[PDB]
């Protein structure tokens, strides 16, 4: 779970 | 009817690559109506109906950089990338 | 404690997750006007932004964003804001590209 992730 | 005629010029160390002149030659005549275009997967510059320059390969397309200026008078283009 | 900046953009976050696209670009447009170098509140509202289909306005974001990733500590910022760049562009085709109507070329700009 990273791209769709903000940050 | 517009009769248009492009000339582009590479430039090296500079901050653009690519310099396309786009000028209107027909006498009389109408005034240039321009909505151009960046597509990004063909990298295509649409300018009109008429008119499409496809950018060379080998440059960096940022659409963000890419300055377009018009000169009424000359009827002229001038686009930087 | 979580400073304002940090307060603001866990804010933002929590809005996200929550589905609440808007508010979301409403808190990460208070990160951009703190800090216009921090890639962070355009990754963000980029995302956002794509949430709710608004794809130029994202690629806007993604292409100011970009600006501030090319030394290597941004490394995976960058990596994320070039994602929703490559999103915001596939939705969209393509981009309109201002006509800038001038009298004369500003400097700069060769005319030979």
């Amino acid at each position: 779970s990273r791209m769709e992730e903000v940050d | 009817v517009p009769e248009y005629e492009v000339k582009m010029k590479r430039f090296k160390g500079a901050a653009y690559k690519l310099r396309i002149l786009i000028e209107n030659k027909a006498p009389n005549s109408k005034p240039d109506r321009f909505s151009p275009s960046y597509n990004f997967a063909e990298n295509i510059l649409y300018i009109n109906g008429k008119l499409s320059i496809p950018l060379p390969r080998d440059i960096v397309v940022n659409a963000a950089d890419i300055k377009i200026f018009h000169i009424r008078k000359e009827r002229t283009l001038y686009i930087y990338i | 404690l979580m400073s304002q900046f940090e307060k603001q953009k866990e804010q933002g976050n929590s809005l996200f997750k929550q589905g609440l696209y808007r508010e979301a670009v409403h808190c990460y447009d208070q990160l951009i006007t703190a800090q216009p170098q921090n890639p962070v509140g355009y990754s963000n509202k980029a995302m956002a932004l794509i949430k709710l289909g608004e794809y130029t306005q994202a690629i806007q974001m993604c292409q100011q964003g970009l600006r501030y990733t090319s030394t290597a500590e941004h490394v995976a910022i960058r990596s994320k804001l070039q994602y929703r760049l490559e999103l915001a562009q596939g939705a969209v085709g393509s981009v309109q590209i201002p006509v800038v109507e001038v009298d004369e070329l500003p400097e700069g700009y060769d005319r030979s």
